[PDB]
């Protein structure tokens, strides 16, 4: 029910595979907002509401690159 | 006290560059900063909410970090690691 921000590390990504990996991120449903993040910029954060987080991992790792890894969760407060 | 151990070793989060994050729409922006380090190296930054906790990956380790109404980081987290938590500027 409460939006979760979502931190993936995504390992060594190149430019194309933050963008194509914020593409897909987003269009996974429930998911509302997209961002590279960290200090590496190697972090895709989503926010969504009941996103599977198993199945958008799932999903970078057979369509964008082999290393991808939830780092990050917080409930967001109202 | 944990915040003159990092000093000792050369850390000021006043100096710290900021954390690369966003304002996401439609959610409260975060009014925490927090900095984390292996072995007092800047690892990586983030942003959380005051008076709250979030989950994340520190080493190999998934821990809870617990976030008071002063950003004020505390949990339990594996040796060699720090991490430090300000309000964000403004907040």
């Amino acid at each position: 029910m409460k939006p979760q921000k979502i931190v993936i590390k995504l390992g060594m990504p190149s430019p194309k595979n933050r963008t194509k990996a914020m593409v897909l991120a987003a269009k996974v449903y429930g998911v509302s907002s997209v961002a590279i993040t960290g200090d590496d910029k190697d972090q895709l954060e989503v926010v969504g509401v009941d996103v599977d987080t198993a199945c958008l991992v799932s999903c970078l790792r057979k369509k964008v690159l082999r290393r991808a890894d939830i780092m990050v969760v917080e409930e967001a407060k109202d | 006290n944990e915040y003159i151990d990092a000093k000792k070793h050369g850390i000021d989060l006043s100096r710290e560059r900021a954390p690369n994050f966003v304002d996401h729409p439609g959610i409260p922006p975060s009014d925490c900063f927090w900095f984390l380090y292996k072995n007092y190296v800047r690892q990586n930054a983030g942003v959380c909410q005051s008076d709250w906790s979030f989950d994340m990956k520190i080493g190999q380790y998934w821990v809870t970090i617990h976030t008071d109404e002063g950003c004020r980081l505390s949990g339990i987290i594996p040796a060699g690691w720090l991490i430090l938590g300000m309000k964000r500027p403004g907040f």
